[PDB]
Parts: C-alpha cells; structure tokens; sequence
C-alpha cells in the first residue's frame, strides 16, 4: 500500500479506460511495449490461473532477455573504442557550457494564462 | 388455466429445464462457477 496514493489515480485511469467505448477491437492496444497477460472478467472465474501460470512462465527464461541484454550492453561500453561512441553520443545529447541553457521548456504555444506558464516553469526546475 | 408447473428438486431435471407444466426452460441460468484457490 506504499504507492497506494498513486495507485488512487492509476484505478481512476483504469477506470475511465473501461467506462469508455473503444470497443469490438480485434486487434491489441501494443504498440510497443510490455509483455501481454491475458484473463477473462467473468467475475474474476480465474485470474489466478492465469497468473500463476504466467509467473511461472515468466520465471522459466527468468528475465533473460533482459538481463543478459544489459549485462552486455555493460560489457560492450566497458572496452576501449565503444565508450568513445557512447559518451560523444552523450556528449552531443547533453550539453553544458559556461554558464547556458540546460534541457528546458518552453511554453510558446497559446496557454490559459502567463501565471501558469510561469507555475509550469517553476515545476519543471 | 395453464401453469408453468414446477420442478421436483431433482437437479437432474432441473438442470434440464424440466418442469410438471405448460412450459419448459432452456436451462437453470447458469450463474458463474467457483474454483479453488492456490495455496502460499
């Protein structure tokens, strides 16, 4: 219940999704991203199943994929002439210079109003 | 005077939809199911 305040928002969002009319859809809403789990409502007849299974499945490669894709991303920045690409790439991303700009926004399309343009500025510091 | 009769407790013809009288159903409106849970 540590991000239950969060989660207050997550359920309304969830909520909302179900509420609305986007239905009679074949097809999946992925686009790219997570990995897809699958149950029926049915007055929640067998989610458990499903995630049992699921986790089980899941434990068997064991997040290899990723895992063993970060390990080697490490390892490949770890040799000589592979950090060079990545910290120009870095480099040229971010830049700082005496004194100048950092990332920043940049409000310059039509807004409710100059005070929250400038409470948007302040958060975004 | 028709009635729709009754059924005898008998889930055998209850399940059915089997009644004594003028009518007879499809079928004892299935109301879901329950499974056993997995343990911790």
């Amino acid at each position: 219940s540590l991000f239950a305040p969060w989660a207050k928002m997550d359920e309304r969002n969830f909520k909302d999704q179900e509420k609305e009319d986007l239905v009679s859809i074949t097809a999946p809403k992925l686009d790219d991203g997570a990995r897809e789990f699958e149950v029926s409502s049915n007055e929640a007849a067998s989610p458990y199943n499903a995630a049992f299974q699921t986790i089980f499945g899941s434990y068997e490669p064991g997040m290899k994929t990723t895992r063993e894709l970060i390990d080697t991303y490490r390892n490949l920045m770890n040799n000589y002439e592979v950090d060079n690409a990545v910290s120009e790439i870095v480099s040229d991303a971010i830049v700082y210079e005496d004194d100048t700009e950092v990332v920043a926004l940049n409000l310059d399309k039509s807004k409710f109003s100059p005070k929250i343009k400038n409470m948007m500025l302040d958060e975004f510091s | 005077a028709e009635i729709g009769g009754d059924h005898g407790y008998n889930a055998t013809n209850i399940a059915a939809g089997q009644t004594s009288g003028a009518v007879t159903q499809i079928g004892p409106a299935v109301m879901g199911m329950v499974r056993r849970a997995i343990p911790n």
